[PDB]
């Protein structure tokens, strides 16, 4: 049996940690909802 | 159960201790998560039960109690913030310019942030605080990291 616990409000926050790149990726989506890389 | 809007942890006791299997969004009385988190099972909130309403294994989404409510979209230009809720750690906002998944059926926003699998379902927000989609459905890249679509459902 799975249960839920509240973890916070949903808010834009000024001065959040800014990280991560922006990769342009060729991908395919299968019937099981798994994405894969197409080279 | 608790029906206040905001972000929630999804937990099981079916393993050692209490284990966080993912995250989701309560909006307008509807619980929103990814399908691979719950596999469409019912959820407890206190002594309240949340029954599945809508789901789609291909979209990897599921709503509880009502129809998908979340209708905002990445503008294709502006940064966004992952409101990451990692297992055993406080909700933390992480700001990032999404990349692109290129698919035969169209381009989707993608976020390149590496978090444990139990973060699956954390919301991706725009500058006005709207949920533009969910984190945790994507691909392991040349580098070994995980890059997630911005996964959004349709509102009827
Ligand atoms: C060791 N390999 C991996 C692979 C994926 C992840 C991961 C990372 C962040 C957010 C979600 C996931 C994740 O597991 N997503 C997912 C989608 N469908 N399924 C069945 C699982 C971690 N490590």
């Amino acid at each position: 049996d799975m249960y839920i616990e509240r973890a916070g409000d949903i808010t834009w926050e000024k001065d959040a940690e800014v990280t991560g790149n922006s990769p342009r990726l060729d991908v395919a989506l299968d019937e099981s909802g798994d994405f894969s890389l197409v080279e | 159960g608790e029906t206040t809007d905001g972000v929630y942890r999804v937990m099981t006791r079916r393993l050692l201790g209490s284990t966080q299997v993912g995250v989701g969004v309560m909006q307008e009385g509807v619980f929103h998560t990814m399908w691979h988190v719950t596999k469409g099972a019912a959820l407890r909130s206190g002594e309240g039960r949340l029954d599945p309403y809508w789901g789609d294994v291909k979209q990897d989404l599921v709503s509880y109690c009502g129809p998908w409510k979340l209708d905002a979209a990445w503008d294709g230009l502006s940064e966004v913030q992952l409101l990451a809720v990692p297992p055993g750690e406080r909700a933390k906002n992480i700001q990032t310019l999404p990349g692109i998944f290129k698919t035969k059926d169209g381009d989707i926003g993608a976020v390149a942030l590496d978090y444990p699998a139990g973060t699956s379902g954390s919301p991706i927000l725009d500058k006005c605080g709207r949920v533009i989609g969910l984190y945790g459905n994507g691909v392991v890249i040349k580098n070994g990291s995980y890059v997630s679509a911005i996964t959004q459902g349709k509102r009827e």
